[PDB]
């Protein structure tokens, strides 16, 4: 109902919906593809785009660069986001120690063609570096204008907590967010541990592979179709999650929702992407998209909310079956 | 293990979270029950309340479940407190 | 609600501000009393008198009125407390 | 009785008079006006210029900078302003975020040419933004040399100590001015809450609005004249004010008070300025003005000062009504 | 007036430098006597002294020369705390 | 001479190094005893344990090995803070 | 004993005697012998040099300036001071706001040609401005590398000691050094006031006027010899104290103490400075001097210290009559 | 068995080898073998490069520069660690005050032709700055990013408490690592007083001279080489050492090790090497070398220690007779 909304309680203003760029930019699709994808989803109010030092080998990162500075578009109406921690082949080109957070932001800075990013997130936990120094590292970029705030990702509620209670121990600054799957299939996390997280520190929920990338769409019914992203060479862990025995059966449960989905009006991808967003704990979703008609079809799923009726919900879950207790 | 900072009328106390978590149902050991109290700008849970009986309050987890009434503290007041933190005797 | 911290010789206390307000005549209670002795350095008040008769002090506002002579305090010092701080018991 | 005072209790030294720039500045007049008008200012003693990114969509703010400039005046000799809130169209591009403060001053500073402000201003409340959020922000700024100072404006006294409070908590930088209207029909804040305020926290009052965008100087007795603030543009809600019964009910007082300031020997403008600064809770006043005429007659009003003797200003509470109760 | 904070054993307390002036030659009113316990770093005064008995201590100067024997301290203990502190009784 | 902080359950006390050293078998004045409640984030040793002990707990260092029960402290709580903290009587 | 000793309990090293710039230096003598009296500093062990925004309107900084990158000399061989309170005639231009130690160091160092100073001084109290902001402020421009440290100069010891105070309570930075004016003549602060503070915070004692301007040498025994300091245009303040009442009962002493100082055989300059070293309470004594004779002359003071006996320092006290009450 | 590590407690990951510049880079090798000899360590896994400001003047700081830019390397894959205390002629130059560590890194950083330096260390204790002095100045260049991270050498444990409880006291940065001697004649300090600074504080242990200056290699059996270092100019105290009665009882002993070398299959150096590593409690060794022989014989060192058991190593105690007393 409401496009925009706060990241978290902090201040950041997000729209609901994302663009990343995991797999496609400097990889999958053409820069072309990827101007145009981030241009349709602009000029339809998406202001999140996120990337990460890793993707593409820091491709991803040099497209999106090369995007905004080509469109123009004023650095106060874009709120971008990237990740840190897998930088490199050097040992100390990877984790979340002071040296490679400066190191990689200042990197991905670079690629980026921008002076600071709004979000630095973590990647991932980082078992061989103290909680303290990883937040005075994050702590250190804000203040020196790299970032505007920082993130969490992959990280424990616990480890969250962590972080929180780090920096109000050394008067640093905690995190605003974190950025977890969630989808039909993987709920538990973003349901029941992040809500508690928002409430008392006020840590906001960035969802990602709303798709599950891409197995929720449904194209994976009869499958695995040519040029789809489990067809793509390096995913072949993606190919054999699909047709998997879980796989099988996680595609059973697509066809009734496909059901459900026709009754409504829409495609299974919108309903997939409205059913993320049913709730006020997530602030933003993060779409993922090859194609001009993927996207416009995602971005649809805005109007598909509305009729997203507690019974709708309530059948959702019969048909799953995995809604977590909390 | 995880510490806890309870501010009692400006008097902190500290203690392990799983020192609480030892009686799950009162005020203190429940995550639900304690969330009203707890203060994001200092990671804190506050109480504007009488500071001479949480000591006595603390010693309840600490002890495993002793209910011991402070010398200094009236039968009234302390009573009070017991209710409010919904303390427990029988074992 | 806002909160008050005040400063008793070095011990602190807080409280919220509601719970002062609770008595507009008293000189903790009245914003003009108290203003005298505000630290804008530190956003606590200060005062240089004693400490183990503060918690009665406290307790009074707390508790609704309630005024109890801490065991460890003399008669003739509680006595003077109550008069600089200008509590009444008249209910 | 002293031209120059502090602001608040900070060092910061500002002449009782200041000159703003709102619908003159880039709008109204002529950048040879805007200069000319300087130019007397600044001679006759005025140090204080205020102005906002959202006046004239940023065009007043390069206005002033092109004089300050032109003229070659030391900086060291000048004492600038600026608000943030309103920046752009974009969703991020208002409000008082890390990431618009930051964004939104920086560009305020690239259209004034200067390397920093001497107070940074919050225009107006944020609901939107947490309080701490907004507190570390000016505090950065101001450790970036990007301000020297920053206050609020339109803020409430619970607001403006809770900015204070959480500046306490977290050890970083108070604010040490709120801009607030004042004048003959607008009073309670300025007289009852901000003196408080003054004596316990040292937050100073610096008004605007001395004339009520003009209808205490009597010219809207007859009606809206041509080429007044209510004529221009844009500009029909302050039409609308002036002829509404409450409007007519203020002029009626005008003319009793123009009966004071004819035996007086001075104008009901320079009465109604003189007044605004008979209180030493007021550190300086924002004139405005679009002719040098006006100006000239405005600064006049420090001769004035000494006039409203006890009697004068009882006299003056009797025909207004409106004196607020502490 | 300008303050000093005497920290106890870890126990802060607070006072007016005026305060502890009204007694010249004992050992915290003496700038010479109290120089020695002096910690640069925090500015307060450190004494690794007894605890409890210090507020009666801090109690004899804001009392202007009142020296009331803490209930819960001994009296050898006090009496030891009163000859390193150097408080006298003669008015 | 160094000094060394002890954390009571959010209540701190603070002695010299040499005054625990008088007695290097007690837990408190054996490094390797009192290693494990080491805090390396506040610099200072943590202990989840009954406050109103304490006190007589630093009174026996540095008064030299006495050992007085707190007034307001049960027979029973204390003989278990004695035997934590290792203290012997036997001079 | 100890030529190069630290200042206060700092871990700055600087030589026991200095060379200061006022009246001097852009003012009363030429560039060129400016030079060559800095030289003749430098290549006898001084390291440490003052000077001061006000001095001849920030002309004495300028050619401090030119005779060091002239020179060539190492940065890191240099202790170089100035002092901030006077900086222009605007009202914003003088005192110990944020706004002007900001502006005015920044101003001194372009002059100075320099990065940063070593040691900043507030020249005087500010009544106008908050000891917090003052301190914030000098805290601020030594974590920019404008400074290294900061001290006070003609501050009580009771604003001292807040300044510290102050320190302690923001963690933020103490002030090391008081820089107060010493000699035969004004004794009391620095014998009985500083060495409190010293050993107390570690502040350390910079004297200077070691000669009382030059009434300490003896030559206005007869009068105001031509082209003499007191001869000096602006300076009629001066002849006044020599010519006046008090004035000649100075002289009067001086003529004990020269034949005290041809008893050591020694000049009466070299007497009155090395009795001001006389202290280890003293870290450094700022010498002044017109002529390249009168500062070799100067510097031979040191050869004078070990002959200052406890006998000649009581004698001296006898005939002088002000020896201080501690 | 763990090539890479942490470096005490820290999340900075170095190799269990270093290279050192001591001696060689800019002095005793030509430029053509520091580029040969960096460049084998490089590929070979070595990421760690140890210098200081005193070796040769600064010259082997500027060579270590130069190899790195005519490499190439990716500044995210190396770890240099520089010294700070003897820095030049004049009095200011040396030392750990503010003015040294800040004018002495900057220099080094000039010199190495780099924006930062990993670790930068106190080369020893000083006696004449306050330690909250030294905190403040190293925890003042991390935040200016000069350095990531700071450490002692030569320091005593008391002196390491001292710097970390100051540190905590004003909520600054504590050192992470200490580089101390330690070789089959020097033990005590590393094996005794370091690991339990390591538990409780997390301080890391990073070693020099593996091999006492060359000692340890056995070399020196019967007499000065010809071109060792014992025959450099400037090394006669090495010279001294080792022709002394204290010095021919370690070669004595060396004898008795090489007997157990040779029963290894290594050579004497790549025993005493991987003695030293053969405790966790050892971060890094630094190495020093002169010939590419050298240099992979001691990197030939990692395949010894699997051969090191508890009797080789009894057995080394047995004969070397100084096993420390915990
Ligand atoms: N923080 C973290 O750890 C991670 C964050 N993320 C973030 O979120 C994003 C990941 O989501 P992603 O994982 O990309 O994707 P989704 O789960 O949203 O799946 C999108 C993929 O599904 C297919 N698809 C999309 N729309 C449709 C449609 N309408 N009909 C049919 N197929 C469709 C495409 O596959 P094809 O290309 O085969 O056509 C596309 O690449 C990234 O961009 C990244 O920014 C991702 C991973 C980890
Ligand atoms: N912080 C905040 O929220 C706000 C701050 N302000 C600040 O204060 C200023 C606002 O005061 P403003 O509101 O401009 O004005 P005033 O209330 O002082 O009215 C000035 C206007 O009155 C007219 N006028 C001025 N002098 C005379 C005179 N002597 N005789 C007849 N008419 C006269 C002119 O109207 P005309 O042009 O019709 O001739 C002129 O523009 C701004 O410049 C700004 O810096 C303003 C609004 C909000
Ligand atoms: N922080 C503060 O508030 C202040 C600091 N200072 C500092 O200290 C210095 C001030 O000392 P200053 O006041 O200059 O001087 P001194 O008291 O040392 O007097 C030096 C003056 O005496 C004369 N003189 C010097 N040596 C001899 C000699 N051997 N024989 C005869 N006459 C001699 C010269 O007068 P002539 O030129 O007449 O030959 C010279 O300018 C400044 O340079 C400044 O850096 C000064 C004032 C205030
Ligand atoms: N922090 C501090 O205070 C100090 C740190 N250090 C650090 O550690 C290093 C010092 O170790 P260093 O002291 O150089 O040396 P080592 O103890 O490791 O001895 C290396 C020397 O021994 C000889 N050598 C090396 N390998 C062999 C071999 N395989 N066979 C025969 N001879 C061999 C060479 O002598 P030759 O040249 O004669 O061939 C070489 O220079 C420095 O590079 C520095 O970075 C050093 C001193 C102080």
């Amino acid at each position: 109902l409401q496009f925009y909304r706060n990241l978290g309680k902090s201040g950041l203003r997000v729209s609901c919906l994302g663009l990343g760029t995991w797999v496609t930019f400097g990889g999958q699709i053409t820069d072309e593809m990827a101007e145009h994808l981030m241009t349709l989803a602009y000029d339809n109010g998406i202001n999140l785009f996120d990337t990460a030092e890793v993707y593409a080998a820091g491709k991803a990162e040099v497209v999106l660069g090369n995007i905004i500075k080509k469109k123009g578009w004023r650095r106060s109406s874009l709120v971008i986001t990237t990740k840190i921690f897998w930088g490199g082949k050097a040992e100390t080109e990877r984790g979340l120690s002071r040296k490679h957070i400066i190191e990689g932001l200042k990197a991905s800075l670079e690629r980026l063609q921008l002076e600071y990013v709004d979000v630095v997130f973590a990647n991932r936990p980082d078992p061989n570096t103290p909680m303290e120094e990883t937040v005075r590292a994050m702590t250190h970029v804000i203040n020196q204008g790299m970032a505007m705030y920082w993130g969490t990702s992959r990280w424990s509620s616990m480890e969250i907590m962590e972080a929180y209670s780090v920096a109000r121990q050394f008067n640093l600054i905690p995190p605003i967010c974190e950025q977890a799957e969630y989808h039909m299939f993987q709920r538990e996390k973003v349901e029941v541990q992040l809500p508690e997280l928002f409430h008392k520190i006020g840590v906001g929920a960035m969802t990602w592979s709303p798709l599950a990338c891409g197995i929720v769409s449904g194209k994976y019914d009869s499958g695995i179709p040519p040029y789809s992203r489990a067809s793509l060479k390096g995913y072949q862990w993606l190919k054999d999650k699909i047709l998997s025995e879980e796989g099988r059966r996680q595609q059973a449960k697509l066809k009734e929702l496909q059901a459900i989905a026709e009754r409504l009006g829409c495609t299974l991808p919108q309903l997939a992407i409205a059913w993320c967003l049913r709730n006020e704990g997530v602030s933003s979703v993060l779409l993922g998209a090859s194609n001009a008609e993927q996207l416009m079809e995602n971005i649809g799923a805005i109007q598909v909310l509305p009729k997203l009726s507690s019974s709708i919900v309530h059948e959702i879950d019969s048909i799953l079956g995995n809604k977590p207790y909390s | 293990c995880e510490r806890v900072v309870i501010n009692i009328s400006g008097l902190r106390f500290e203690t392990q979270l799983k020192t609480l978590a030892q009686f799950p149902n009162t005020l203190l050991g429940n995550p639900k029950k304690r969330m009203r109290y707890f203060d994001p700008l200092r990671n804190e849970y506050f109480f504007d309340r009488n500071r001479p009986s949480f000591d006595a309050i603390l010693y309840y987890y600490q002890s495993g479940g002793r209910l011991r009434r402070p010398v200094n503290v009236p039968l009234d007041m302390f009573s009070e407190e017991i209710k409010f933190y919904e303390l427990g005797e029988e074992a």
